[PDB]
């Protein structure tokens, strides 16, 4: 008769949830400003757009 | 001597079936040479020797060169607190150093 008999369900929920936390911490891009060009932009000046921004 | 009248005619199909005469064609050429090179900005530019007052931009000094030199010849910088001249081999394709 110990408290450990009735906490298996919650402790599993915690370790599963914190595993979700640590997993999504590294793996989700931390970048902003998804810039995309149009088709006709002449790489060679499209890079000029990149260095400018 | 840059754009022959016969070349203009053979491009624009005015060949053996004539539109407005060579007088209007040469006027059109003289007025198309003021729309081009004015929309783009370039000049006659033979082998050039561009000297230009370059303006400090930022604490680290972006230097945009107004003519993007060829690929690797050292552009020289002098004056404006520069007691001694100095060369810099620039970017090919771009002109920001």
């Amino acid at each position: 008769n110990t408290p450990l008999q009735a906490i298996g369900v919650p402790v599993a929920l915690y370790d599963a949830l914190m595993a979700r936390a640590i997993d999504s911490a590294d793996g989700t891009p931390n970048s902003k400003w998804l810039v995309t060009a149009s088709r006709d932009l002449d790489d060679g000046q499209a890079k000029e757009v990149k260095e400018g921004i | 001597t840059l754009l022959p009248l016969q070349t203009i005619r053979e491009h624009a199909k005015c060949d053996d079936n004539p539109r407005v005469t060579d007088d209007l064609l040469k006027l059109y050429r003289e007025a198309a040479f003021e729309a081009a090179e004015l929309y783009t900005g370039l000049s006659f530019t033979p082998e050039k020797t561009i000297v230009e007052p370059i303006r400090l931009k930022g604490r680290r000094g972006k230097i945009i060169l107004s003519a993007t030199p060829i690929a690797g010849r050292p552009v020289v910088f002098y004056g404006g607190g520069l007691g001694s001249p100095l060369e810099l081999i620039p970017r090919p394709g771009s002109n920001v150093l």
